[PDB]
């Protein structure tokens, strides 16, 4: 179906590729050329994940427990070449399908943006999430010299990867880009709660009260912290905090291993060894 | 900042990320600083025995004079090459023990001989040599004493932590893990081995002490935590590496060295060999490994000197 | 072939081409630094360290 | 004196003064409790 | 080598160039001094010569 | 009290399951709040049954909530019911999910990117009751910041670089001091039309406002306001939507595809 | 290219807004507002005025005492050397009491100062919470911010007060320091068997990730429709315009479902709040009802099993 | 030594130069004392000289 105000917006055109061939809707979704490509990229990737679960690490360890399902990358001994399907090659195909699905999803958003005549901030913001994924499975493995540095595709097994990569630097909290990325993540969560609270508290005021104005919003945080960023700028700030967190997270993992091999606390020895002290 | 790619050694299962990363140029520099000494030519078999020629040989009495002379030449290179043969001897009287270096070095021979014969769970036929620690220096470069930590006001009890220290690889972890673990035998394990609480009262602060020790262990061997652990379960031996078993014996081996060999020599050593708390310079993991997963990157020097093995 | 400059902005074409060539040059130089055979920053008289008496640069792995 | 209240708001000053005194009172009791010689809640 | 090099000040602001030059030279001067102090060879304060007359009369902590 | 509830169940397992029940209830609540706009859905399922089947999915709609607007501007119910509206377009193909081709001139069709709802025909009011979006000629105490170029007198150019007019005045938000619209005097008939700041690319060096949305000739058909010194919420949407249609309708190449 | 609405090209100056009038008997707002040009390029140019009531004043006094005690103990830990204070500042911290003291009050340098700093900081945070409650109440607004702040306070209390009391030891609490509290975070996970396997740690991350996801989605969405006045969210909520319709329609065409201009802020509010609610619960479960999270995951079939390519002989099993 | 050097003050604000110069010289003065205090040879407070009271 479509929203009660949606029909006047369902217009032909705005496609990047395909023209009128794929320009249609399936239920609520707009498909387009990249919806078709993205769906079958996703379909093949999901089916190979299920097949990877079906064969498992081996026959005895095979499991359909969704927590324990894991499709692992190749051994580092394979370098940047292709691996046999049951020795990490399935991970390589799924990664390619994932990249195809994510880029198609981003490009489908571009076509939707063109149909609606709105800005391209949303596909641009999603590209940062894709870029972070690309750093994890493409850029860092290539810089490290092996596809085996990618994280395994498993709900809990990719947490074991994060844990062990973190302890490859003995104390990952001292990663300066990690500290900056966490600061943006925590600040974003704080800024999101503040923004959600302010909008809700103004449009849903006290019992027997009218909806507040923009003056109330500015006055409220000026009364608390002495500064109000503004109704428009809080969305810039929220976008900046969220994208900066992902950018610095991509930096933090790409410098871990490729551009730094010692323990992360040792990186701060440049500060400790300044001749000032 | 370093430049990629590092030399990576995979230890665990693929995707588990149990790997060792080595900067090839940093590794090259480390190896050049940890080169072994070429073994002396083999002594001539036969000849006079030490027992019926020398007067005050109490440890190496099972050798022949040819091998004994070769041993003294080697330990001179290993310990006191600049100071020469007179560093450990009274000039003109070889049998004299009236010099502290002679008394210490005799106990050092027992240390090496006990290590090469009774601690193969750790040194595994590679063995140790006087050069493994001393590296041509009378005082080994990497030794430790009980660290008081940074200076504190007279009425402030030291915490022993929250202070940037190279002993814990520049973290704020408790900066003196040597004393409770490598000299005393404090429990290193802190993690409970049941899903639900079952009486493990170990404090979170005690985990920071184990973490500090593990930072020093990993820095001493130039490895990361995954060299011996699967970080998803640090307690679990089934998911660990064989190097964790070796490191377990090394901890007991170092305690044996410090308690039974270094500590009884404290009275003989001068004041310059002691820390602020009066304890002598002691042996840590860094003393032999000196930043490498094996001392001298696995160079085999002890096997060429039969004087370094117990009879 | 002036037709190229009829359809492509000379300012944008040169900015793109200059950035591309500079990026390509940086990439190729790094590709040579990756290989120790062509790593000229090791010095003209570079000699790899000699491993003797059972030394191994790297710990055993998989 | 007395004119000090012509430059200091009595409303803001009393709250700041009483808050400081309460914090000071809490601080001193905490210090005495920390001191084994003056902790009055022991045997 | 350029007889009419003085025309550069018709394009780049003299005050901003002077501010940037003075700021950049100061940072460069600090950086070079810090770099030299970081090295053992060129640290003129800890190199020994002129035969430092300060004695470290205290039990040392060799690990730190 | 112990950590173990049965041989297999423990407190942590019960707590996580307790969260899932709450989280499931929370999602139902949030989805119910989501469906206060644009519901019941418009579908061929409803059209073919003659309105007998309402498409709302799950969860169904919530009870109406009231927003009491300030300055007694009325009370608006969020899950309201709107009158049926006819689009100014025809389907390209008859199969469900097919798009529509706008009728007549696409810029003036009021369809697609140029489509817009009929908002309330009253100005947005400040906290004191004054109109919020007003030109600088009546917001006298408002002024351009000293370090920023004054938009007045700048030249407005269209997508193709052709001159469309000059900025006669600047419209600002009184509640939050920011520029909202540029009042452009069209140099074709001398009629002042509003240009939203979101469709304006300032060129400070040349004192030029670049409008990539529409051509210079399209400024003559920008929707106009009844009162020259205030704009209603209804007219704000009409002005912004007209420029938005240009992003897809101004040029033939903008409909795509690239290849 | 097209104006991306990231920076304000042309700023307009108006006389500084004093604020919505507060009810009778409220203190006047302090500070003469100023206009920062650079603050106006990204956001609103006006800085100030601020309201500093009785509760805010008390929070300030309690808060400064906590910060002063922390800083003094940091300076004491480097034996008053202010130069060494700056060098080690990130590594410096105020340690909680040693484990042998339990919940008793230890001497000053053995955790006594930590308890005072912990108490004074807690009081200032609670007083600041009352301040946020009263500012919303004074303006006739609802208490959503206070609820969200209370959720964050709940997690803060779980870290330093509730869990240490449950464990019967102040030594379980968080040190006051930059790197020391990171060491605590790492040691906490290590001590209790890989906090990755705490399901409420997993949920907390999902919501922390979701918060960045939602704000990126919502922030980009509002900037995308800001050309239709989408930033004026109150007007869009009360009288739905084309900005709110296009925003909702974009997400319906993208992922098959959408929120409203109002309910997206309910998704935003709950995602951020659940981050610290689940964080607090997961902390309270750790050490109290679960000793080892990895072994708990093994018990409940959550931890994956890997082929045994590497193993160690247990030296205790002899 | 350029005789017409006074014209610099027609380019750079004299007040902003004085503030920056005084701010820099104070930071530079603090930095150099700190550098000396961190060395063993030039720490005039911990070098023992003269005598040894403590
Ligand atoms: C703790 C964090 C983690 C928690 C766990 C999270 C797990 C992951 C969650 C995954 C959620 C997937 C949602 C997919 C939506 C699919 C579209 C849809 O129909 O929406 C249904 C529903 C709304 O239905 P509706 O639009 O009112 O119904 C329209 C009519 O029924 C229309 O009538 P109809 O007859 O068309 O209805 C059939 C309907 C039936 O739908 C269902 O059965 C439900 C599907 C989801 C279950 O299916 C469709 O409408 C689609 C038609 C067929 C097309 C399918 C293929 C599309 C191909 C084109 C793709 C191009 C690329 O949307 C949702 O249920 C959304 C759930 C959101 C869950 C969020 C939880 C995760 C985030 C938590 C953190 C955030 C902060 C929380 C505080
Ligand atoms: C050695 C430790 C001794 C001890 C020795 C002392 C000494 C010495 C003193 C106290 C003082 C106090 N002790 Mg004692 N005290 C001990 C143990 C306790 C215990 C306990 C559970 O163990 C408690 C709850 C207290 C509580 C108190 C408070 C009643 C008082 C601090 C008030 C204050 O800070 O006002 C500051 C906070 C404010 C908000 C000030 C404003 C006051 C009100 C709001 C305004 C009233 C105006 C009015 C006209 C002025 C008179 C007020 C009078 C308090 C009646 N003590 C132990 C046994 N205690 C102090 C005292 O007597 O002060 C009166 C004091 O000098
Ligand atoms: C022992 C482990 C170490 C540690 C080791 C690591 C390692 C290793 C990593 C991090 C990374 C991160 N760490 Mg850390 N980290 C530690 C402790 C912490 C603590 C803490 C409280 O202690 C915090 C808050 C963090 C926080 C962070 C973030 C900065 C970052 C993760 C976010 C991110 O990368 O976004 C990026 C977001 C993505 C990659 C998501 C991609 C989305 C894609 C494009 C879309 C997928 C669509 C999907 C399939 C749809 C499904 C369909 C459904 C139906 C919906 N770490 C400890 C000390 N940390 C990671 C990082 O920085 O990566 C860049 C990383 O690799
Ligand atoms: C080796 C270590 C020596 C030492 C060797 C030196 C050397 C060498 C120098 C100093 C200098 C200084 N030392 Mg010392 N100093 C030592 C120990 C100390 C100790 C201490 C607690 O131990 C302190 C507090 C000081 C402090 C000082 C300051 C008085 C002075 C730094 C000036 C400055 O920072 O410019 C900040 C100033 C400004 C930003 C404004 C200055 C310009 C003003 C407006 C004009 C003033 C003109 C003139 C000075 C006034 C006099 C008029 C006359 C008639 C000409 N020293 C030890 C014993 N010290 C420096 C100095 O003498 O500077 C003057 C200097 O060159
Ligand atoms: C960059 C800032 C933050 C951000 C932004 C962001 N994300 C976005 C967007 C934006 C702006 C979208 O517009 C887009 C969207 O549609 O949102 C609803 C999206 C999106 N972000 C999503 C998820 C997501 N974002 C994350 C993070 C972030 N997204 C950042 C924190 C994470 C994290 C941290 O884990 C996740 C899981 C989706 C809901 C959606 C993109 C949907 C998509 O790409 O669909 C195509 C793919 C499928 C339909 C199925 C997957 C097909 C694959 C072949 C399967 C294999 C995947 C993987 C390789 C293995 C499994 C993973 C294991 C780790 C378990
Ligand atoms: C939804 C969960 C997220 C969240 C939410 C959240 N946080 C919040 C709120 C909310 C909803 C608030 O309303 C509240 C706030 O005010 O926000 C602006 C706050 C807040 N969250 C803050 C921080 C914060 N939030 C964090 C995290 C999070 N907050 C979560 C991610 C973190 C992290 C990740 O670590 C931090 C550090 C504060 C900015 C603020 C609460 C401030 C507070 O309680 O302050 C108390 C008072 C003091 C400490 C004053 C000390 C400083 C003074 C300058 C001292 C000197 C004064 C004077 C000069 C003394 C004079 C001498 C004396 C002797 C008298
Ligand atoms: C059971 C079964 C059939 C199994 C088979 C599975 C198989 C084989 C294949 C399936 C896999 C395949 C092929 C998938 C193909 C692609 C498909 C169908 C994708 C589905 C879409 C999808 C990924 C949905 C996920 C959405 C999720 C989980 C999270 C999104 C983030 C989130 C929490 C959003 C909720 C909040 C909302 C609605 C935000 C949007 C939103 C924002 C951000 C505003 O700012 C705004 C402003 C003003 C008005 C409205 C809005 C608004 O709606
Ligand atoms: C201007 O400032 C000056 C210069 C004067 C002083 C400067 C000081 C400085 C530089 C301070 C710097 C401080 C820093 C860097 C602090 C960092 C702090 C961090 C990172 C803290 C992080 C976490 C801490 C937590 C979570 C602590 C939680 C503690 C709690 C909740 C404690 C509660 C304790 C209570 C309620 C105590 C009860 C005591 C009982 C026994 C009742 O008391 C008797
Ligand atoms: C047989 C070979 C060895 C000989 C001959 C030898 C000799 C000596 C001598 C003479 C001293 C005293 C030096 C001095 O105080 O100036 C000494 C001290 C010491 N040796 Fe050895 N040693 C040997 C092997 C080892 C080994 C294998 C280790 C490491 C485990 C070791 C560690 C130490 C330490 C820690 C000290 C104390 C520091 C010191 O006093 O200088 N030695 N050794
Ligand atoms: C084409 C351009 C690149 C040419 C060179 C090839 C790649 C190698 C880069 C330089 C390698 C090197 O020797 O660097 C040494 C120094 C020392 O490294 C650094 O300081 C770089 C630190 C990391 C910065 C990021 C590098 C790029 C990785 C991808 C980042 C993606 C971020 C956005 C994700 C959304
Ligand atoms: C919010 C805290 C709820 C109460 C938690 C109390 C746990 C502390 C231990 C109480 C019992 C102590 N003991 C030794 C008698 O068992
Ligand atoms: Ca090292
Ligand atoms: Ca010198
Ligand atoms: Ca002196
Ligand atoms: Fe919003
Ligand atoms: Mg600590």
């Amino acid at each position: 179906a479509m929203l009660s105000f949606e029909r006047k917006y369902r217009v032909r055109g705005g496609t990047l590729i395909g023209g009128d061939l794929f320009d249609f809707w399936v239920g609520p979704f707009y498909v387009g050329f990249f919806g078709v490509a993205g769906f079958f990229f996703a379909l093949l990737g999901v089916l190979l994940i299920v097949w990877g679960a079906t064969i498992g690490p081996n026959a005895e360890l095979q499991t359909y427990n969704i927590w324990q399902i894991s499709i692992a990358p190749p051994d580092l001994s394979y370098g940047l070449g292709m691996a046999p399907m049951t020795e990490g090659g399935l991970w390589q195909i799924i990664t390619i399908c994932a990249i195809g699905a994510f880029v198609s999803w981003a490009l489908r958003e571009v076509e939707i943006c063109r149909k609606l005549g709105i800005g391209f901030h949303i596909p641009f913001a999603f590209a940062f999430a894709i870029g972070a994924y690309l750093v994890l499975v493409v850029v860092r493995p290539i810089l490290m010299g092996a596809w085996g540095h990618g994280f395994p595709y498993g709900i809990l097994s990719h947490l074991d990867w994060v844990s062990n990569v973190g302890y490859q630097f003995l104390h990952f909290h001292y990663n300066p880009a990690h500290m900056l990325a966490i600061t943006f993540f925590f600040t974003n969560c704080l800024a999101l709660s503040m923004h959600g609270s302010l909008i809700l508290s103004v449009t849903n005021p006290q019992k027997g009260e009218e909806v507040k104005t923009s003056e109330h919003e500015n006055t409220f945080f000026r009364d608390i912290v002495g500064y109000s960023i503004g109704a428009l700028a809080i969305h810039r700030l929220g976008l900046f905090l969220a994208l900066s967190a992902v950018f610095w997270s991509a930096v933090c993992i790409v410098i871990s291993g490729p551009f730094w091999t010692r323990g992360w606390p040792e990186w701060w020895n440049w500060w400790l060894e300044l001749p000032l002290w | 900042c370093e430049r990629p790619p590092p030399e990576v050694v995979q230890k665990g299962y693929r995707g588990v990320a149990m790997e060792q990363n080595y900067n090839p140029r940093l590794l090259e520099a480390s190896i050049k600083a940890n080169l072994p000494v070429e073994s002396l030519p083999a002594a001539a078999p036969g000849g006079p025995s030490v027992s019926d020629v020398y007067e005050n040989v109490q440890v190496l009495k099972d050798l022949s004079v040819a091998e004994f002379t070769r041993t003294m030449v080697a330990v001179t290179t290993w310990v006191a090459p600049k100071e020469g043969c007179n560093y450990c001897h009274v000039p003109g009287n070889w049998a004299s023990d009236d010099i502290y270096t002679k008394v210490v070095s005799r106990r050092m021979f027992e240390l090496v001989r006990a290590t090469n014969s009774n601690w193969k769970d750790h040194v595994a036929e590679t063995g140790v040599t006087c050069y493994t620690c001393h590296r041509g220096n009378p005082v080994p470069k990497y030794v430790w004493v009980t660290d008081p930590g940074p200076n504190q006001p007279s009425g402030v009890t030291p915490t022993g932590q929250n202070y940037a220290s190279s002993t814990v690889a520049y973290s704020a972890l408790p900066l003196d893990p040597y004393t409770p673990f490598l000299d005393q035998s404090n429990e290193i394990r802190v993690i409970g081995q049941t899903a639900l609480p079952a009486g493990n009262t170990t404090s979170l602060k005690q985990a920071e002490w184990t973490y500090g020790l593990m930072m020093q262990i990993s820095d001493s061997l130039g490895v990361n935590c995954t060299f011996c652990h699967n970080s998803r379960s640090f307690y679990d031996w089934k998911q660990s590496t064989p190097q964790r078993t070796t490191a377990w014996y090394a901890i007991r081996h170092v305690r044996d060295i410090n308690q039974n060999y270094i500590w009884p020599l404290n009275d003989a050593l001068p004041a310059s060999r002691k820390g602020p708390y009066g304890d002598p310079f002691k042996v840590g993991c860094m003393t032999c490994h000196q930043g490498a997963y094996k001392p001298l990157y696995g160079a085999q020097m002890a096997k060429d000197y039969p004087a370094l093995y117990e009879s | 072939l002036y037709k190229i400059w009829l359809a492509f902005d000379p300012r944008m074409a040169l900015i793109g081409l200059g950035a591309f060539l500079f990026a390509l040059a940086l990439f190729i130089h790094y590709m040579l630094l990756r290989s120790p055979e062509f790593d000229w920053l090791l010095g003209p008289d570079y000699a790899p360290v000699t491993l003797s008496a059972g030394m191994s640069a790297l710990p055993a792995g998989r | 004196m007395h004119k000090i209240w012509q430059i200091f708001d009595p409303r803001r000053t009393l709250v700041a003064l009483f808050g400081f005194l309460f914090v000071l009172g809490l601080l001193i009791h905490f210090i005495l409790l920390s001191s084994p010689a003056f902790n009055w809640l022991s045997g | 080598m350029s007889p009419d090099l003085w025309k550069i000040w018709l394009l780049v602001d003299p005050r901003r160039i002077l501010i940037a030059v003075f700021a950049f030279l100061t940072v460069l001067g600090l950086a070079i001094h810090m770099i030299l102090l970081s090295t053992a060879e060129f640290n003129w304060l800890e190199d020994g010569v002129p035969a430092a007359t300060v004695q470290q009369v205290t039990p040392v902590v060799p690990q730190r | 009290m112990s950590a173990a509830i049965t041989e297999y169940m423990d407190v942590a397992q019960l707590t996580i399951w307790a969260f899932w029940f709450f989280f499931a209830g929370l999602i139902i609540y949030l989805r119910r709040e989501d469906k206060r706009e644009g519901y019941p859905l418009d579908s061929d399922r409803t059209e073919r049954s003659g309105g007998r089947v309402k498409v709302v999915g799950f969860p169904d709609l919530a009870e109406p909530k009231t927003f009491v607007l300030p300055h007694n501007a009325g009370t608006v119910m969020a899950p309201r019911v709107e009158a049926p509206t006819s689009i100014n377009a025809t389907p390209v193909a008859p199969f469900p999910g097919a798009p529509f081709e706008p009728n007549g001139d696409p810029m003036l069709s009021g369809f697609g990117p140029s489509a817009s709802p009929d908002r309330a025909k009253h100005c947005d009011l400040t906290f004191e009751g004054l109109p919020k979006i007003v030109p600088l000629r009546v917001a006298t105490d408002f002024s351009i910041a000293e370090r920023d170029p004054d938009p007045r007198g700048m030249t407005v150019v269209g997508l193709d670089g052709e001159v469309a007019g000059t900025v006669s005045d600047v419209w600002v938000d009184r509640s939050e001091p920011q520029i909202r619209y540029l009042e452009v005097k069209v140099a074709a008939g001398g009629k002042n039309v509003l240009l939203p700041i979101g469709f304006s690319r300032f060129d400070k060096k040349a004192r030029k406002v670049k409008v990539a949305a529409i051509k210079a000739a399209h400024f003559a058909n920008v929707p106009t306001l009844a009162k020259p010194d205030q704009i209603t919420l209804y007219e704000e949407d009409k002005v912004c939507a007209y420029y938005a249609g240009g992003k897809l309708y101004a040029t033939a190449e903008r409909a795509g595809p690239l290849l | 290219p097209e104006y991306q609405n990231i920076f304000t090209t042309v700023q307009v100056r108006a006389p500084a807004y004093p604020g919505v009038p507060l009810p009778k008997g409220s203190l006047p707002r302090i500070g003469k507002p100023i206009f920062s040009y650079w603050a106006g390029k990204i956001g609103d140019a006006q800085i100030g005025p601020i309201y500093l009531g009785f509760t805010g004043t008390l929070s300030i006094i309690f808060g400064f005492m906590a910060i002063f005690i922390i800083g003094f103990n940091m300076l004491a830990s480097v034996d008053w050397n202010i130069i060494q204070f700056v060098k080690h500042f990130f590594w410096l911290g105020l340690e909680p009491p040693a484990p042998q003291y339990g919940l008793t009050i230890p001497p000053l340098s053995e955790g006594g100062w930590w308890l005072m700093a912990g108490f004074f900081l807690t009081m200032s945070i609670l007083l600041w919470w009352v301040r946020t409650y009263k500012r919303a109440e004074a303006l006739g607004m609802s208490q959503h911010l206070s609820w969200a702040f209370a959720a964050a306070i709940f997690f803060y209390l779980s870290l330093g007060f509730i869990r240490p009391v449950m464990m019967g030891s102040w030594a379980e609490a968080v040190p006051f320091g930059i790197f020391p509290h990171l060491d605590w975070t790492a040691a906490f996970s290590i001590r209790y068997g890989n906090l990755y396997y705490n399901p409420f740690h997993m949920l907390s991350i999902a919501f922390l990730y979701g918060s960045a996801l939602l704000f990126a989605m919502h922030g980009a969405t509002i900037l995308a429709v800001s050309r239709f006045g989408g930033d004026r969210e109150i007007d869009q909520i009360t009288d739905r315009g084309t900005a709110a319709e296009r925003a909702a329609i974009f997400w319906r065409w993208t992922m098959g479902f959408n929120a409203s201009m109002e309910s997206i802020h309910r998704w935003a509010w709950w995602c951020a709040v659940l981050t610290v609610i689940t964080a607090g619960i997961g902390i309270l479960l750790t050490g109290t009802v679960v000793e080892n999270w990895y072994l708990w995951a093994i018990k409940h079939g959550v931890a994956p099993a890997y082929p045994e390519v590497v193993t160690a002989v247990d030296p205790y099993a002899t």
